[PDB]
């Protein structure tokens, strides 16, 4: 098919998290913060051309819930299996020294949508500016999420995404320089 | 111009 | 401690602008598909015995099934039009360059994914000695592609990376 659009919502136990997000050829339209109840758009640009009501998809995500509860009862509480991730840690953009950029930790092919991810410098934990999109869906009910870390590349810096998830017995940690 | 969403059938 | 997930997806699917539109509506229970309402079908369909029940209740829902069955317009149709006015048809042209890593072709920033990268030579492109990473999503509605060339590095010849994306009729074109 040329073009999909999917509304994906999902709602998970006994963590009480639910996101609500559009979907458009693999890229997110937006999401609903449950926190702020507010439509956020991937881009901004896009609230310009199109509208969307936060409360519908809060509703969405309190019935979401609710037919979670119905499910686990109805099928005697089998627990959803851990898949872990598999991870690539790459520039968003040609990289030329003292030019600012960003890092992208691009995380893969895992359930259930929980994350522990953790940008180091040279060995030490870094959060400056640091931001990440929704659990994005993929046709086989698994999730992706993208990481993106501001740096100026400089000769000696080295970078390692560290990643936690209930599916690896030990850390997934990748690096670039 | 609206985007539309369809709700999950409620098992209440 | 074990977890307990619920997934919902709506797709809708189109081919030949809005001639050919499919509604998808899929209930998934810790990453299982447990029932569908395929509009192709235009019924609902337990595919595990664990969506009988819940493929019962959408079915005796009262005006349900109709409800489903429109969906390719009051919903698909209807969503398409809004993202057809600037969604459907955005075009960022790719930002080219050639560095020493082997001789690497950067293709930045473009959207859509469908892109043609070439390695030429003197005016001749070559096939074999090109790597190609293939398209990488970057999450922010741009891809990029590193398309190397490994190459023997002799003076005199200019190597041209030629890279043809719809953004453009005219090709974005790099020598070295």
């Amino acid at each position: 098919e040329d073009h999909v659009i999917i509304q994906a919502e999902f709602f998970m136990e006994p963590d009480l998290t639910g996101e609500f997000m559009f979907d458009f050829d693999g890229d997110e339209i937006f999401h609903v913060d449950m926190q702020k109840k507010e439509t956020v758009w991937r881009l901004e640009e896009f609230g310009k051309f199109a509208s969307f009501e936060a409360q519908g998809a809060l509703a969405n995500i309190a019935v979401d819930k609710a037919n979670l509860e119905t499910m686990m009862k109805r099928s005697n509480y089998t627990p959803n299996t851990n898949v872990p991730p598999e991870m690539t840690v790459f520039p968003n953009k040609a990289v030329e020294l003292g030019e600012p950029n960003i890092l992208i930790c691009f995380i893969d092919k895992f359930s259930p949508p929980v994350l522990n991810v953790t940008w180091l410098q040279n060995g030490k934990p870094v959060t400056t500016g640091v931001s990440e999109t929704v659990f994005l869906p993929r046709e086989d009910h698994l999730f992706r999420k993208f990481y993106y870390l501001p740096f100026l590349p400089s000769n000696e810096d080295v970078y390692d995404c560290k990643v936690e998830h209930w599916g690896l017995e030990e850390p997934l940690i990748k690096h670039w320089e | 111009n609206d985007i539309l969403s369809r709700l999950d059938p409620p098992e209440a | 401690p074990a977890h307990f997930l619920y997934q919902v997806k709506f797709e809708c699917q189109f081919s030949n602008g809005t001639e050919r539109v499919r509604y998808l509506h899929r209930s998934i229970y810790n990453g299982q598909e447990d029932v569908r309402f395929d509009s192709d079908v235009g019924e609902f369909r337990a595919l595990t015995e664990l969506g009988r029940p819940r493929a019962e209740y959408w079915n005796s829902q009262k005006d349900y099934l109709e409800d489903e069955r429109a969906s390719v317009d009051t919903y698909c149709r209807h969503n398409y039009g809004v993202l057809d006015g600037f969604l459907v048809h955005r075009q960022t042209a790719p930002t080219v360059t050639v560095f020493p890593a082997l001789l690497v072709c950067s293709v930045n920033g473009f959207y859509p994914g469908p892109i043609e990268v070439r390695w030429l030579r003197d005016g001749r492109e070559e096939q074999a000695g090109v790597v190609s990473t293939g398209l990488i999503r970057n999450g922010d509605w741009t891809f990029q592609m590193l398309v190397m060339l490994e190459t023997v590095p002799r003076s005199g010849e200019v190597y041209t990376c030629h890279v043809q994306h719809p953004s453009s009729s005219s090709p974005v074109t790099v020598e070295w």
